[PDB]
């Protein structure tokens, strides 16, 4: 969220409109949403035993 | 009589506002005009919060 509050920053100094601005993140963001729903691979095929594997990867990711 | 004051009688209370003269429904107009400026900016789709 500061990320985006620095580089709006650098836009509000060019003279764009708050809700110009606003509005082109949220068409970014669904933008990006879309793709990265397509790209991404699902898990459900696999048996359980994989799946357990999964849950690992993942596990160690937060630990 | 009863005393060498004498005080002269007011009207009204103490700490009243003032009264009649030139500018004092200008005030309020000044008043309501201030009020508005802070809800100028909010109009519209493009206006702000």
């Amino acid at each position: 969220a500061s990320a985006l509050l620095d580089q709006a920053l650098e836009l509000i100094q060019k003279g764009i409109h708050p809700i110009k601005i606003a509005n082109g993140f949220d068409e970014a963001a669904k933008l990006a949403i879309s793709k990265l729903e397509e790209t991404c691979d699902d898990i459900s095929a696999s048996n359980d035993e994989l799946f357990r594997d999964f849950l690992l990867r993942a596990a160690k990711t937060s630990l | 009589n009863f005393g060498s004051q004498t005080p002269t009688i007011v009207v009204l209370k103490e700490g009243t506002d003032a009264s009649q003269g030139k500018g004092q429904i200008i005030s309020n107009i000044n008043a309501c005009v201030a009020v508005q400026e802070a809800l100028k900016p909010t109009l519209g789709p493009l206006g702000s919060d």
